[PDB]
Order: C-alpha cells, then sequence, then structure tokens
C-alpha cells in the first residue's frame, strides 16, 4: 500500500476508532502505524502484519 | 493578586493517534 505517501505491507481491515478531524495516523508502543484514515472515503482501518 | 494553577495547562503534543498507553 501507499497511504499519502507511506509504504509498507499488512492487511486491512475495518476499524471501530474515532480519529479527530486534526488525527491522520495512530501509532502504538513500538511506534509502528497501526491504523490509518482512507483520504477519500474517509473510513479508519487497522493495517496488520 | 494570585492564585494557585493546581493541573492546568495540558494539550495534545503531537498530531498522532494513540489509545491505551503511557506516553513521555
Amino acid at each position: 500500500f501507499n497511504f499519502n505517501g507511506l509504504t509498507g505491507t499488512g492487511v486491512l481491515t475495518e476499524s471501530n476508532k474515532k480519529f479527530l478531524p486534526f488525527q491522520q495516523f495512530g501509532r502504538d508502543i513500538a511506534d509502528t502505524t497501526d491504523a490509518v484514515r482512507d483520504p477519500q472515503t474517509l473510513e479508519i482501518l487497522d493495517i496488520t502484519p | 493578586a494570585y492564585t494557585n494553577s493546581f493541573t492546568r495547562g495540558v494539550y495534545y503534543p503531537d498530531k498522532v493517534f494513540r489509545s491505551s498507553v503511557l506516553h513521555s
């Protein structure tokens, strides 16, 4: 995938989080990106190895 | 006059979503 220039690999899945309007990505304790907001439909997904 | 601020004055540092963690 390549989401707004951010590249990687994994499995996309529906998510049940509510990003604030000023947020785009979401990290964890390991500091890797776990969720992303689709830049077209504006839905939130979950990235899994 | 003077007053005491107890724990006021905190804002979001970055624009990244986090949940169920403790950040420094």
